[PDB]
């Protein structure tokens, strides 16, 4: 025949190969497909979607829905701090559960803008001014509404348009940083701190409610597939 | 700019306008299409990342095993008997299962690839000399003869696909193609199987893909073999409707959706960070 | 802007705070087409005795509510001409306009989800058990959440952060959605098409999509206030079709 | 009935042959190299149009 | 040689396969082919051919011509059941081993409009009106010619055309039913109605015959190869 | 439109006619030929739907296990000897029998594959190491010298086509011309083989395709060694005529259609139903 | 229409209630072509004395009546020139019409299955037995069939609902057929061509077709009507050529 | 001497190349894209043409 030689590698089964395999079902008539609305082409299009943080996830509140209410209230003096997190959005505890955060924990290495949207949940007769700051990860944690000022922030007036977005920038030496979190790539802190205070008229309650979401920006990439460590079993399920 | 390449950043100066682009309304059902130049000061960066893993294809096209098949030379008992047998599901394993159910409608094609190896079995003695094992893997579509027995006429295959491999070789695959009555893999099925709202309630009534046959074609061995066949598939020409929500439960069962309460995330001890 | 008109047959909604509409998957609802059709027959279409909207009964929204889910089409199997045709044919296809309403002051907060999931299919509260079909969803009745966890012998589990599915109730927000914060969105509409694996199906053994109502910020106000808020749903049809002509059904 | 289509290589010889083997097109390989994508049916699936610069309400 | 590398897949023995292999008989001369009468070349033809169903199978009749003479007679009160049965071509027991049930139990799924044909073999001085209806699988069995009424339905009269023809439609929400019954993809009942009543002279004998055929229609179309569970052996035949 | 796909239905709607496409005559012999079209309302309908997997040539072409041969490295007696034989044909299983027996005269090519399998027979004793067995599977035309033993002179097959196979390998395969001394193959044959009308009745008589011959051409072994060889059968290139009625009855015989008498289908109580 | 008449030869067939003709697999009977002989000596083609009509002997249909068959080319083997040109030739080639007739009345009822099947091969009434030429098919005689079982100990399975076949008597409706409905129908008339594997054969020890005529509604009447119906079977060979003159046969 | 054929895809990169490696017709592959068929000869083999709208007798 045709001289041949085999290579390494021959009768091997690497599970990421793409190769062509013969038919069990030789010329099967498959049905035809039709217009089904909302197609997915890819895992960028879900990232990109809001989905409410549990920030206020202090247990026990995580079996409850009080895991996503963040709590304010009118203050006795200003600059007090109300939530604060590590910007790891794939490892900490706030973002891992989180829409995005489920999708970055199939790949090893994320890259991109994030937009944290907070949402005042409160009466419409009360007031409020709210910082809320990026720290690139060098200094450490900010200590004070003075501290949080020298980083990115955004400082958001409660009015009629009830929504605020910090856009949190792609700040890093890298093109890449790791899914789970180690020193070289970390990325830093995201805080928010009383601007003023919360202002209300009489007879209205003193606790509101704000509610952060997460999703990716439009330059958002994600590298290096990989199982996730979140579902697991011992048997197989019969 | 090539298809799949994420977008660049513009250079952006100060700015003191009427425009608001930071204040917008979640109540509508929006997500905004916020960029970091709209709120601070940035610069011109070509970005040339994309996104080529996070395709639908790129994201399903990897083998995972899907069952652990085990039959022996020797009969034990029924379930280490001299053949098997598993109907074909995704939903025993974890993994697969898990990816699968991000979205609720799903059409492709497959391959499936077994990884079929033997260990002689605890005795007393194993000196023996034995010619290699030969095993057949027989596809039953839904609704045909099965096997009822080691010796049947059912394996004479002349209309069902079969395959046959000795032990030594490259493992076997095949291709299979989109295979369902309706136009789309049905992920999620909220419902029932008779009209009367009745009989089996969720996904396990649009499941009918029939059953896989396992057998060793040698007729005796000298001392009892275990074989263990293990099924892998990797879906191929993928497309993919409606996404879902991650599951946060494990699971407990094949048939169901069934699950034990927990909460949304794990724990810290105060929602503040505390250090200068 | 906050004001919006939807007419649909004899029947108006008006509405003075309106977020916006969320049409679905961006997809606006219409008939079946000849190159995508299965069945033979000619299909019946009332247009106007269908397609139009009704109103179910208003739910009363605590501070210790967890939320309400409605099944369709299944909630409007006795509303008019609408579960009159699902009676008498095999087949049906439609698509929906669902419009949830609830007001209170600006003294009052709080913020309700409304997501419209397709296939929403329901965990067993006691496992190894199968569950009764009127525990999923009575024929208009808002089946609802719980604040923990439910031990009942054949019924769904109705933990509100789980909602049922075994998933996070944070991501929900993929499905099509609206928020109805009191602070600013006095009403909410979603135009959902037809979503199915298959072109036309059976509209009795088959919960095509499920309608959740969350309160995610809790409704609190002063003693002094009113007290009791309803939540109202209103769903019309959309180019509802039908197929497979017998006797009225539906075993 | 060669198909010479461009390899994946990086930024800053790059092309593959491929012949296909069997007469179905479920025997084919993996479409590796698609990557269009849409996402505003799931992002933005409102009715009227919303501009950043504008207030939503 | 060749530098090659070996796939997964190498050296087995799928049974659908389609490669090519040499010849053991070397340029041999093969005899001409011929014009022979009655050339098959799709199993679409055979099952487009009328068959007659044994519709009064209820044993003892299967073992006798009696299980394809359905009876008829004059009545006392108009509107009774004639027959009736589960459309299932490939797994009732009225139609699957029919001409075109046979076929079908060599496949998993099927598709198309079917063909009943009614023969009505009575005297020629003998009259009768019928109403044969086909119903959809959602509301159950009808009970009654009121109930049979309401679905696909044909009046047949009976004169010197001695046939008629209920066209079974496809009316699925799929577009392959399976061959082997389950309860996602039922397809209905066939009933049959006095529609008045069969009317003769004297000197006649009182029961009549119908005799019914099965065929498919030009949009039948079936798929998945598979074996039939009809034929069965515990050995080899010596 | 396309060869082998269906027709679509068209749109039609109310009719007062004295056309009668109902009403025909079974007494014709004419199958009527009545789309839903005729006697109902209907919508138009694009049929993408094909009669693929119906073909004569995809209804055929999958292998089917034809017969079984068994023979040893050690003489028990002479069933289990050294050498075995098989006289070809296609009636000892029932698979494939039913389903060429749905024609009457056939012409199709051939593949052949064997799947040769050994085991150690059952001893005292089985601590051997012995080299690979390699098989012989000789074709012997109708009216050549057969292998009277082993050892003979007619295995130097300087003329007969045979094949060797050590194990361990791919399965053997070889292709098979037309090779009827007719048009056809046929199936059945109603006649008889002398003038006379007498000696054997039935296809017997037309089907002289030789014999094929296995043995293993090792010499010995330690311990002896039962092997059994599957042919498996897969036609292609197929023509068939005078499509035959398919077969109630199971077989009794090889060289015969002998049946025992069986009704028409299976049994039920009534002939109505009666719920609502 | 109802009206036909077939001229073969010097004889003629009337019938004023005709079904139709159905003729074969859409092939007429024709003579063999250059391109398709195997024998090299000239053929003898009597035109006129062979490819005439010749009738048989007439049964008595009753209701107890299982049916009957023939089996051809040895049904015709002492009809005149026909049978005389089989026993001088080794080789023949013909096709056939076939004509059933069948009267009652308008006060009789009936139906009748006319098939022809190409190669009837039949099984054993007693198996692991070999059966005898003359209980496959006489001379001339029609065999008949039974209601339930044979146990000859040499005889073909004459059970009908089997066809002696093994096979389902309903689904013998591929092979080329007529009904006779005594309702409508008078006669039935099939023109079968030359079916077989080889263009021409030995018209002794090959049936190259049956002919069956099978009670499906059995014949049923007042008992003062005629108690007496008959069935004659009327066959004319078509475009019949022999080859291999030697003496005259048949061992 | 490369037979480029289209492959069998559905309906709502599709081509296979084929060599002829023996010399003999009988070693070639399957003819499974042969889909032709006339079903005339057996469900309307009559002399007399039958419309369907007309009366059969
Ligand atoms: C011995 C030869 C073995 C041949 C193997 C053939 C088996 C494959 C045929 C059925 C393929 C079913 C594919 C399964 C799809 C999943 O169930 C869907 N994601 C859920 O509906
Ligand atoms: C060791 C080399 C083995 C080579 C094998 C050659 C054997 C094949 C030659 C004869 C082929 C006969 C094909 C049989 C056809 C069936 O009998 C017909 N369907 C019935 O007449």
């Amino acid at each position: 025949g045709l001289p041949t030689m085999n290579t390494p590698g021959s009768t091997q089964f690497l599970t990421s190969d793409d190769f062509q395999s013969p038919s069990a079902m030789p010329q099967f008539d498959v049905t035809p497909e039709i217009q089904i609305p909302g197609q997915v082409r890819n895992l960028m299009e879900i990232a990109e979607v809001d989905s409410v943080v549990p920030v206020n996830n202090t247990e026990g509140h995580v079996n409850s829905m009080e895991a996503y209410r963040i709590p304010v209230r009118p203050q006795t003096s200003s600059g007090e701090q109300v939530f604060g997190f590590q910007l790891q959005p794939g490892h900490d505890s706030v973002l891992k559960h989180t829409l995005l955060g489920e999708i970055l924990n199939y790949y090893a290495n994320w890259s991109g803008s994030m937009k944290l949207t907070f949402m005042y949940c409160g009466a419409a007769m009360a007031t409020g001014k709210f910082l809320i700051a990026y720290s690139p990860p060098g200094a450490g944690v900010p200590g004070s509404r003075r501290d949080a000022m020298l980083g990115t922030h955004v400082i958001w007036d409660v009015g009629l348009q009830s929504s605020c977005v910090l856009c949190v920038p792609w700040i890093s030496q890298t093109n890449y940083r790791y899914v789970t979190s180690d020193a070289y790539t970390d990325a830093g802190y995201i805080t928010c701190w009383y601007q003023t205070s919360i202002v209300t008229p009489p007879d209205i309650p003193t606790t509101s409610t704000i509610l952060c979401f997460v999703s990716a920006c439009n330059d958002f990439s994600v590298r290096l597939l990989r199982d996730t460590p979140f579902i697991t079993q011992q048997a197989l399920f019969q | 700019r090539a298809v799949g390449r994420v977008a660049d950043t513009v250079a952006s100066g100060p700015v003191n306008t009427e425009q608001i682009p930071a204040l917008t309304a979640v109540e509508t059902g929006h997500t905004s299409q916020v960029v970091p130049s709209d709120t601070m000061q940035t610069r011109h960066v070509i970005n040339y990342h994309t996104r080529s893993e996070s395709s639908i294809e790129n994201f399903m096209g990897r083998a995972a095993c899907v069952y652990i098949a085990q039959y022996a030379t020797e009969k034990v008992n029924d379930e280490l008997d001299r053949y098997t047998n598993w109907e074909i599901t995704t939903r025993q394993v974890a993994q697969l299962r898990r990816k699968l159910e991000m979205f609720t409608y799903m059409r492709f094609d497959l391959e499936i690839t077994f990884v079929i190896t033997s260990s002689q079995r605890t005795s007393t003695t194993y000196a023996s000399d034995s010619p290699p094992l030969t095993h057949q893997v027989m596809y039953v579509p839904p609704g045909g003869p099965i096997p009822k027995s080691y010796e049947d006429f059912a394996w004479q295959t002349s209309t069902n696909p079969s395959v046959f491999w000795t032990e030594g070789n490259a493992p076997p695959r095949m291709s299979i193609p989109f295979m369902s009555v309706g136009n789309a893999y049905c992920n999620f099925y909220d419902g029932w199987s008779h009209f009367s709202q009745s009989g089996v309630y969720g996904y396990t009534t649009l499941n009918n893909m029939g059953h896989l046959y396992f057998r060793h074609v040698n007729k005796s061995t000298a001392y009892p073999v275990n074989s263990v066949a293990r099924v892998y598939f990797k879906p191929k020409h993928v497309k993919a409707w409606v996404p879902r929500a991650p599951r946060l439960c494990p699971y407990l069962k094949a048939r169901n959706v069934n699950f034990n309460v927990q909460g949304v995330t794990e724990s810290r001890n105060k929602i503040t960070l505390d250090r200068s | 802007d906050r004001v919006r008109s939807i007419t649909l047959g004899n029947s108006t909604i008006t509405t003075q705070e309106c977020a916006n509409v969320v049409v679905g998957y961006g997809v606006w609802p219409t008939y079946l087409s000849d190159h995508e059709a299965t069945a033979v027959d000619q299909p019946t279409q009332p247009d106007v005795a269908t397609c139009r909207f009704y109103t179910l009964e208003s739910v009363k929204w605590e501070s210790s509510s967890a939320g309400w889910w409605w099944k369709f089409p299944e909630a409007l199997s006795d509303m008019g001409l609408f579960g009159q045709n699902m009676q008498y044919h095999y087949l049906g296809r439609t698509g929906y306009t669902i419009h949830v309403q609830c007001n209170a002051s600006k003294f009052h907060q709080g913020c309700l989800l409304v997501v419209c999931v397709p296939e929403a299919e329901m965990g067993a509260a006691t496992t190894d058990h199968a569950f009764n079909h009127t525990k999923l969803s009575n024929i208009g009745q808002a089946m609802e959440f719980s604040a923990k966890k439910s031990t009942d012998q054949t019924g769904p589990q109705t933990a509100v952060h789980n909602a049922g599915m075994g998933v996070a109730v944070g991501n929900l927000t993929i499905f099509p959605h609206q928020w109805i914060n009191l602070r600013t969105n006095n009403s909410a509409t979603i135009v959902m098409p037809y979503i199915n694996s298959v072109p036309m199906d059976n509209m009795y053994r088959h919960y095509n999509f499920t309608l959740m109502v969350i309160p995610f910020a809790k409704l609190e106000h002063s003693p002094q206030a009113s007290t009791y808020v309803p939540i109202t749903v209103t769903v019309a049809p959309m180019c509802a079709e039908y197929n497979g002509l017998r006797l009225a059904g539906h075993q | 009935g060669a198909q010479v289509s461009t390899q994946k290589t990086g930024a800053h010889i790059i092309h593959y042959t491929n012949i296909n083997y069997y007469k179905d097109s479920a025997s084919n390989s993996l479409n590796r190299q698609d990557f269009t994508q849409d996402p505003s049916k799931f992002t933005e699936p409102v009715k009227d149009v919303m501009i950043k610069t504008l207030p939503a309400l």
